């Protein structure tokens, strides 16, 4: 899995 | 050949300049003129890049 | 419609570039692909309204340069030729972006990759739709800017960095000549417009057209990568596989041809330039066919195929058949995009991601779909009768013989060998990777699968064009007497009649007979009698193989000799002039002299009556000697300094 | 500030030398070989071409008064 | 108004700054409020004066008429006649604009004595700004040489490790040569009894005396716009002077030498300018080719940009000596475009890197596009502008200058086209190295470009791309002014 | 220098010449069946002269073996993509792990 | 407003009167800028014809092409220093 | 895995698989911008473009060639 979660809100 | 000697000999710019008096011969070393015979320009620059022809 | 067709990629590149952070990876790619798709559909509408309905569009934004008589606008036009080039460009580039949505999915930087890619498409669009040469020159440079950024996209990789620099510097070599060609265009006609310069072609001196067009040819050699300025073309494979497809099928590698075709009204009035292009375009096809047969990297083989095919258009230009070179340009962009895509699919599938076709083998069943795309494209490349590359490439080979001059005869065999080698290195490429005995380990073969449906769609669509595109479009360009005045053919240069009617009956089959018939022979050797090719034992074959595998040793000649000497002259100037003679006649030298002079003068100031008294009495001699002796006393003084 | 650069002793010598080549330079027969080429040979060669053609190139709007194509054909056979 | 308001206000400002700082000296030690935050109040007053100087000229730019031939805004102040024409107006605008940017560049990277620095920067800008608006050779020379006194002290006080060598170079190179320009100015005052521009434009001199005056004046010009072989001062001074001193020494001081041709050579020495133009091309073409090749072997970061300055100025001189409007307009647009791109690079090279790592050697910097992305976008963007990419203002200047060069002399003037290729060699090699491969093992991760350094970059890039996209802003002012410089008789 | 047979260092040299020999054969020969045949021979050519107790006799072979490889060296050797010289070497290097030391510019 | 050119020649005035000399220079500059404006108009006529004629551009645009290549060398800015300081009659 | 140093490195194009949490919201704000401008570009293209083969009739050109004669 990539499992890269979203970063913060921009 | 100093400008002082030319001025004291009448070959300096004490006499002002004028457009209606064109000198066929070349002017002295220290002398200035308003207008020149075009043949003196061609005999110096040569024909070509904008003199006489394109 | 025009303004929508031109600038839509631009705002697509900006949005990925400047808002790609705020909309993430997935959306950035698709919004970019949307922008190219908008320009595709807009282009097709104009293609119908321009090619068939004899209509022209011209949007003139504003004035650019207004220096006395030299007036240049930001004017964009779409004639037959401008829209004949917007089909190969925008169509292929849209599928490349659609292909690249999935190819780059495992790459961290996909907002920057797509920002460059849509920028590259916009520059090429500006290149072909500008109404003067300067607007063309604007896009002509951002082609090199975007290519340099694309080729060196993996800037952490040392090899990709320098290959990006090699592409930019060699292209700026032609760009310098292209600028010099424009200056002689302003010098002769005071204009760079198409409506003006082409209207004055015959009335101008023949020597002047040569000066302008030789510069155009040298600039076009750089972009189209012909012999002499071609070392960079194979260095370009450091970029991602989508970059190679877009830049070697529908972009700069063809932009050299467009510049020559656009300036056809001038090119017909200086036959010397045409003759040079014929030889440069004939030698290049011969060489890159010969180099490819002994090339092992898969992308190098296809890249060398592009150089040979691009050179085929050059000889079409040389014989003044611009309609032939233009039509092959369209047909070449279709399968050659497919071949790089199919190469990308093969390399993606194999888990080791190898590129040397010497580490492949027996792939034909594990990836049947990737294999078929190469098979159909290669046959279209090899001009199998009834395909698309047949109806465009074959006529050019005939017209080399149909010229019935010395140069046409000599180039005929160089071209015919190119058709032969095309049919050969293709067979070598297909067997070594799909039919040969396996060379990769078994764990690779148990884990060999095709790729996702997003990656699959662009290839199949280009396959269909490679089966039907050439036939449908044949009469639009090669039609006997179709009105295409954008390409100007002087009446004494038309040989399409004799190309089609007078050729010997054996030549019309000669490319194909040595094409497939010679293909089987090589296929048997690669299959049944490979022992012949164990060439390391034979010193004659090893020397021959090493020479062509090292690309005519042209790369070594450039670096070891030409580039290093160029950098060495910088060193000699930096040593003997800047820190050499200029410092000797400068700070260092005058410090040495002043140290010598001042060290003498300091020794003279000392309190001593005898010294000052003696100096004074010497100076009375200046009253005795005649004044003409002063300079000798000036020299005598200078001596005693020493 | 904090000396964010790992200064290198060998790079400093290389930088010191490359900015002080004037000190070790000599006007040997090698330098005169280069000095003559760049300050005299090239300027005079270009200086001749510049003055030779200075005014001999009326290329502004130059016209053609000589046919390009050939009229009659003379076959070898 | 103009000069009177421009001098009196600046003198008042200089006096005001001196009064505030030096009040507390006295006999006792002082810990005042004006020293707090590194003389911050005194730096602000210096920055405001730079902005106000721009407002003075704009008050007079509105009145400017683009369809009038002749000097406008003529006034007499200190027994000297001033005035503005088309060419002079734009160069004045460039000079004053670099005022705030030169001060802002050195906001917090000097060890002290900020008040002295702020006064000197505003003093140098005014002296150079006034040099475009005088109307006699003597007053031209006075302003042309007065800038040495602050510049020599500024470089010596605030310079780098070799500041003593740099100070001894600018003072002597630019004085031992400009003194030759004084001789030709004096001879004008002896034979004609006046050095006024208009009075001497109408006089023709003997072709022997024209050759003497030209040789004297072009000696003083060939050093300010460094032409080989007298360029050795500029690379040294750039690599050692303070960052603000480099912005003025490259942004403006070089362009005073191209303006020297426009006033002192073309109008009054027109006949002898035709003769020297073949020779000027030889020197400039060799300057273009040699400076580009020498840059390929340099190691100091701030020297590399210094030589790139020489190659462009050689092209500017090539264009201006072309006897057509294309070359003259192109040369002047290039001077304006180079006036922003050149300072921007020194900020990138000697103002952003050098303020973080304090080393100018190229070997330490590579892969900078990894942990400093905003820096590498501007370095890439300004690398292209510095090499005449078609959308920038440099391409318009270079293309026209090359076009004008070919028009004047088709054979040798064509070699100017080597500027397009060579400028991409040393420059793109520098950028490709800086932002390529892995991040350097000698540097340490730090801040990217700060907000102040972004402001400097954005406002040196914005004027560059307006002139590129729409150069007719510059041209509409130049055309009638630049058309009075052409000497040709066609029959 | 001198060559001391049966010493550990001398064996490793012969090991290195073996990887040069077989890889070079692998570079030219692109069929496994043909490669094993030639690879078998090279080992036989490598094992026939296994027993040497003399310095000077061995050094001539080292001189000869270098010449054999140099003349037979491939002009385009096969390289794994992620190994140095490969097609994917240095691609997408993960960024360095380190603390950002802020500076008050 | 539209300022009228001060139609004045170098051959009728005294250069000592620097006010009149200024007009002789300004009048010689303005006429030349008209010729370039005349030239840019003629070139526009050529461009329409070539675009409109297509194949017939060699015929329908014959005298315009001839005239444009005739006016090009002399319909350019030349300044006044050439004619002020030189006397063609001599 | 590995560390992107995303605390400070914030280039305009994200960096190392960057995706903001509110990416769905921003895209619709962006998809409007592409739609707002593509519609806007179509208006200007229609209004400001022309056909350069119909501005002057051949009857007008035929007078030009003769007038220049
Ligand atoms: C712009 C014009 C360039 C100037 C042309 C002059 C070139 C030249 O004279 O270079 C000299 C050089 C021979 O001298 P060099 O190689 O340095 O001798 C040392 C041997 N160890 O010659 C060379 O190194 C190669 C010259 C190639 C010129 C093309
Ligand atoms: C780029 C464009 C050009 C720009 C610069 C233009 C001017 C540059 C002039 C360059 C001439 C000087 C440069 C070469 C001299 C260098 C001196 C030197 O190298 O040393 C020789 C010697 C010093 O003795 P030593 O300690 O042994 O040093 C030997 C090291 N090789 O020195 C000696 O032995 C002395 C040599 C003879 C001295 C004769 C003195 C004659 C008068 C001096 C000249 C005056 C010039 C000014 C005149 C007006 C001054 C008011
Ligand atoms: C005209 C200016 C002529 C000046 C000549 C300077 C040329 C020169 O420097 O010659 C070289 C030599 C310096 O020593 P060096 O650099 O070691 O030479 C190596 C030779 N194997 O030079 C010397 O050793 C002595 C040269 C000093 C001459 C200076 C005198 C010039 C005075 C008039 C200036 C004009
Ligand atoms: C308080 C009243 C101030 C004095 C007012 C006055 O007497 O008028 C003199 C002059 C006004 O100008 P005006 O007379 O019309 O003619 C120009 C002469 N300067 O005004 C002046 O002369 C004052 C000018 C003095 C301040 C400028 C000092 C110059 C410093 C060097 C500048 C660098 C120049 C290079
Ligand atoms: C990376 C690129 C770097 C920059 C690019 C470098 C190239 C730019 C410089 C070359 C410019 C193009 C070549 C110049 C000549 C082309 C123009 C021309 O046609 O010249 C013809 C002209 C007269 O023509 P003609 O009729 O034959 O003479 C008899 C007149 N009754 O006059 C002539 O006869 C000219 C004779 C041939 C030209 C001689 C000089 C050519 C340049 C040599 C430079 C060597 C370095
Ligand atoms: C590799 C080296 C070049 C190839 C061998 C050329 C030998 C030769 O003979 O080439 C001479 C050829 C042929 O033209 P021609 O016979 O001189 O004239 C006859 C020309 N017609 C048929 C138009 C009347 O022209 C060239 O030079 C072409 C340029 C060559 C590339 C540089
Ligand atoms: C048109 C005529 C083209 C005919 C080509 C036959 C195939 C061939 O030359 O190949 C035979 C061999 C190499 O074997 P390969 O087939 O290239 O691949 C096999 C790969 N090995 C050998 C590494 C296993 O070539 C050569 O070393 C000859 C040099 C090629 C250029 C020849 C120039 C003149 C023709
Ligand atoms: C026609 C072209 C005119 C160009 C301008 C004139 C030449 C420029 C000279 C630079 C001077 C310089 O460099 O001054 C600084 C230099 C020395 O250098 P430094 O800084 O101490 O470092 C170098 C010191 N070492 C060796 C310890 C490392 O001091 C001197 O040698 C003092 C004497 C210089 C006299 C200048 C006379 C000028 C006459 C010009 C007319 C012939
Ligand atoms: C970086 C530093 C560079 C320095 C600048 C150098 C510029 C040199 C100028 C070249 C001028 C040139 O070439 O003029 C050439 C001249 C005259 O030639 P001639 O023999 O009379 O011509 C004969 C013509 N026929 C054969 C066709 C009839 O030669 C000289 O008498 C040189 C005088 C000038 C140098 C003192
Ligand atoms: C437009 C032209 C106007 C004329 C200007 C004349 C300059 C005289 C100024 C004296 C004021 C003063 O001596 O004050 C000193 C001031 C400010 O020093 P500070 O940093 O605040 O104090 C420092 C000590 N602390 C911090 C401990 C308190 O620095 C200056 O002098 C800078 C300007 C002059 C430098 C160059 C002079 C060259 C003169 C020749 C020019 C052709
Ligand atoms: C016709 C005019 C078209 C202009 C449109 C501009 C679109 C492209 C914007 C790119 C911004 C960006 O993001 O560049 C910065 C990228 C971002 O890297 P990332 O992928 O976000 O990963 C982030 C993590 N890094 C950085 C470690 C990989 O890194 C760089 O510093 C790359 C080097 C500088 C690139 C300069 C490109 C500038 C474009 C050319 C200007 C003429």
């Amino acid at each position: 899995d990539h499992h890269t979660p979203l970063g913060p809100a921009e | 050949n100093s400008y002082r000697a030319a001025l004291e000999a009448g070959n300096g710019n004490e006499g002002g300049f004028d457009n209606k008096v064109i000198k066929t011969e070349r002017q002295g070393f220290w002398e200035g003129v308003y207008r020149r015979p075009l043949s003196q320009t061609v005999e110096d620059l040569g024909e070509g890049r904008g003199i006489i022809t394109q | 419609m025009i303004l929508l067709c031109i600038f839509t990629p631009f705002l697509g590149s900006l949005i990925s570039g400047f808002f790609g952070r705020y909309i993430g990876v997935n959306s950035s790619k698709w919004i970019v692909c949307l922008s190219i798709f908008v320009s595709v559909v807009s282009t097709y509408i104009l293609f119908i309204d321009v090619i068939f309905n004899e209509i022209e569009y011209t949007y003139n934004i504003m004035n650019w340069l207004n220096v006395e008589y030299l007036v240049v606008d930001w004017s964009f036009t779409i004639d037959k030729l401008s829209v004949s080039m917007l089909v190969p460009v925008v169509t292929v580039s849209f599928l490349v972006h659609l292909y690249s949505v999935s190819y780059m999915s495992h790459d961290p930087h996909q907002q920057r990759f797509f920002s460059y890619l849509s920028m590259f498409t916009f520059a090429m669009i500006v290149l072909v739709t500008g109404d003067n040469y300067l607007i063309l020159f604007v896009g002509w440079e951002f082609i090199g800017v975007a290519s340099y950024l694309l080729i060196s996209f993996w800037f952490t990789r040392f090899n990709a960095v320098k290959s990006g620099l090699s592409a930019l510097l060699i292209n700026r070599f032609g760009d310098a000549l292209l600028v010099l060609g424009l200056s002689y265009l302003v010098l002769v006609t005071g204009s760079v417009n198409y409506n003006t310069v082409f209207a004055l072609g015959s009335y101008l001196d023949v020597n002047m057209i040569t000066v302008i067009l030789i510069c155009f040819l040298v600039a076009s050699m750089a972009k189209s990568a012909q012999l002499g300025l071609h070392s960079w073309l194979l260095l370009a494979m450091e970029g991602p596989t989508p970059v190679s497809s877009l830049l070697h099928a529908a972009c700069l590698v063809i932009a050299g041809v467009f510049l020559l075709m656009r300036s056809s009204p001038l090119l017909e009035y200086t036959p010397i330039v045409l003759l040079l292009i014929l030889w440069l375009g004939g030698l290049s096809t011969l060489i890159s066919g010969l180099i490819a047969m002994v090339s092992n990297d898969i992308k190098k083989i296809i890249a060398l195929s592009t150089m040979s095919q691009v050179g085929i258009m050059m000889i079409a230009i040389g014989v003044s058949c611009y309609n032939l070179a233009l039509f092959h340009l369209i047909c070449h962009s279709f399968f050659k995009a497919l071949l790089f895509m199919s190469a990308g699919s093969v390399i993606h599938s194999i888990i080791s991601e190898y590129q040397d076709i010497r580490m492949y083998g027996g792939f034909r069943q594990f990836i049947p779909l990737a294999y078929t795309c190469i098979f159909i494209a290669s046959l279209s490349l090899m001009a199998i009768p009834g395909l698309t590359g047949f109806y465009s490439k074959d006529i050019i080979i005939e017209s080399m013989y149909g010229e019935y001059t010395f140069s046409g005869f000599i180039i005929y065999w160089f071209a015919l060998i190119s058709a032969t080698c095309t049919s050969l290195y293709s067979i070598r490429l297909i067997y070594y990777t799909f039919l040969n005995n396996p060379n990769s380990p078994k764990y690779i073969y148990i884990n060999l699968k095709e790729n996702d449906i997003v990656l699959i769609t662009p290839m199949i669509i280009l396959t269909i064009l490679s089966i039907f595109g050439g036939y449908l479009l044949r009469d639009i360009y090669l039609g006997m007497g179709s009105p295409f005045n954008e390409l100007f053919i002087h009446p004494n240069n038309l040989s399409l009649i004799e190309t089609e009617f007078s050729l010997p009956s054996i030549l019309k089959v000669l490319p194909l007979i040595t094409g497939l018939g010679g293909g089987l022979i090589l296929l048997l050797i690669y299959e049944f009698n490979y022992s012949l090719f164990l060439v390391y034992n034979n010193k004659n074959l090893s020397k021959l193989y090493s020479f062509f595998n090292q690309k005519i040793m042209f790369d070594q000649l450039l670096n070891n000799l030409i580039l290093r000497s160029g950098l060495n002259i910088g060193w000699l100037l930096n040593v003997h002039i800047d820190r050499g003679i200029l410092q000797l006649f400068g700070p260092l030298g005058l410090w040495k002299l002043s140290t010598f002079i001042s060290s003498k003068l300091n020794k003279l100031v000392f309190l001593n009556i005898g010294f000052i008294l003696e100096i004074i009495v010497l100076s009375w001699l200046l009253i005795v000697f005649k004044v003409s002796l002063l300079k000798y006393i000036l020299l005598l003084i200078i001596f005693i300094i020493l | 500030g904090p000396h964010l650069l790992r200064e290198d002793a060998s790079f400093q010598r290389y930088g010191q030398l490359r900015d002080n080549l004037a000190t070790y330079w000599k006007f040997n027969r090698k330098a005169a070989r280069n000095v003559f080429i760049f300050l005299v040979a090239v300027p005079a060669g270009l200086g001749y071409l510049a003055y030779n053609y200075e005014g001999k190139t009326p290329f502004v709007g130059k016209r053609r008064t000589e046919p390009i194509f050939e009229q009659d054909y003379v076959p070898r056979k | 108004m103009l000069v009177q308001n421009l001098i009196i206000f600046n003198i008042i400002g200089i006096v005001l700054l001196v009064l505030l700082n030096n009040n507390n000296n006295g006999i006792l030690n002082k810990k005042s409020l004006l020293t707090i935050k590194n003389e911050l109040k005194l730096k602000q007053i210096g920055l405001i004066i730079s902005i106000i100087n721009i407002l003075i000229i704009i008050e007079n730019w509105i009145g400017f008429n683009s369809n009038y031939y002749g000097f406008q805004n003529i006034e007499r102040f200190l027994n000297i006649y001033w005035g503005i024409d088309g060419i002079s107006l734009l160069l004045v605008l460039l000079t004053l604009i670099l005022g705030p940017i030169a001060i802002l560049s050195n906001w917090k990277n000097l060890k002290g004595y900020y008040t002295y620095y702020v006064i000197s920067i505003n003093m140098l800008v005014i002296l150079m700004a006034l040099n475009f608006i005088c109307l006699d050779l003597v007053s031209f020379y006075i302003l042309f040489e007065s800038t040495l006194a602050p510049l020599f002290l500024l470089i010596g006080i605030y310079g780098a490790n070799n500041k003593n060598k740099a100070a001894y170079y600018v003072l002597i190179y630019t004085l031992a040569s400009s003194l030759f320009m004084l001789l030709s100015i004096v001879i004008y005052y002896i034979i004609i009894n006046s050095t006024d521009y208009i009075y001497i434009n109408n006089i023709i001199l003997s072709i022997n005396l024209q050759s003497l005056l030209f040789i004297g004046i072009i000696i003083g010009i060939a050093v300010k716009t460094p032409l080989m072989p007298v360029h050795t001062w500029l690379p040294t001074v750039h690599s050692e002077s303070p960052l603000g001193g480099s912005i003025l020494l490259a942004g403006v001081i070089l362009k005073l030498a191209i303006y020297g041709v426009i006033r002192l050579l073309l109008p009054n020495l027109s006949e002898i300018s035709m003769m020297f133009t073949p020779i000027i091309y030889i020197i400039s073409i060799l300057t273009l080719i040699y400076s580009s090749l020498i840059t390929l072997k340099q190691t100091d970061l701030k020297v590399i940009i210094a030589y790139s300055s020489i190659s462009h100025l050689a092209v500017c001189m090539i264009g201006i000596f072309a006897n057509n409007l294309i070359g003259i307009n192109g040369s002047l647009i290039l001077c304006l475009a180079h006036g922003f791109v050149s300072p921007a690079l020194f900020i990138l090279v000697g103002g952003i890197l050098y303020d973080r790592y304090h080393n100018r050697l190229i070997n330490y910097y590579q892969g900078l596009s990894t942990f400093m992305p905003i820096f590498s976008i501007y370095l890439v963007v300004f690398s292209f502008c510095n090499t005449g990419t078609p959308l920038s203002g440099n391409f318009v200047g270079e293309f026209l200058s090359i076009t004008g060069a070919v028009i004047r002399h088709p054979i040798i003037g064509s070699l100017t086209a080597a500027s397009v290729l060579l400028s991409a060699c040393y420059q793109m090699k520098l950028t490709n190295r800086l932002t390529g491969s892995v991040f350097s093992q000698y540097l340490h991760i730090t801040n990217d470009v700060t907000n102040r350094e972004i402001f400097l970059l954005n406002w040196l890039l914005i004027p560059t791309i307006i002139i590129g996209i729409y150069p007719s802003f510059v041209t509409n002012i130049l055309n009638l002014a630049s058309s009075t410089l052409i000497y040709s008789v066609l029959i | 220098k001198a060559v001391v047979p049966f010493s550990e260092a001398n064996k490793k040299y012969v090991s290195s010449l073996y990887r040069k020999s077989l890889r070079t054969a692998h570079d030219w020969i692109n069929k496994t069946e043909f490669y094993r045949v030639k690879a078998s021979e090279i080992r036989s050519r490598f094992d026939a002269n296994k027993h040497i107790n003399d310095p000077n006799e061995l050094k001539v072979i080292f001189k000869e073996t270098e010449a054999l490889l140099e003349d037979y060296a491939h002009p385009d050797p096969i390289i794994p993509p992620c190994r140095p010289g490969g097609s994917k070497f240095e691609r997408n290097i993960p960024p360095r792990v380190e603390a950002r030391i802020p500076i008050d510019v | 407003d539209h300022v009228r050119s001060p139609n004045v020649s170098f051959d009728d005035i005294d250069y000592n009167n620097s006010q009149d000399l200024h007009n002789a220079q300004e009048s010689l500059l303005r006429e030349q800028w008209i010729r370039v404006s005349a030239l840019k108009v003629c070139r526009k006529a050529l461009e329409s014809c070539y675009k409109t004629s297509g194949p017939n551009h060699y015929e329908d645009c014959r005298e315009i092409a001839e005239k444009y290549l005739n006016m090009l060398p002399d319909h350019r800015i030349q300044g006044f220093l050439g004619y002020q300081k030189n006397d063609p009659s001599k | 895995h590995h560390i992107h140093t995303p605390s400070y490195i914030k280039p305009p194009t994200g960096g190392w698989n960057f995706t903001p949490a509110n990416w769905k919201q921003n895209t619709v704000l962006v998809l409007v911008g592409f739609t707002a401008c593509c519609v806007g570009l179509y208006k200007l293209g229609e209004a400001g473009s022309y056909n350069p083969k119909l501005k002057y009739k051949e009857e007008e050109l035929s007078r030009w060639n003769q007038s220049a004669k």
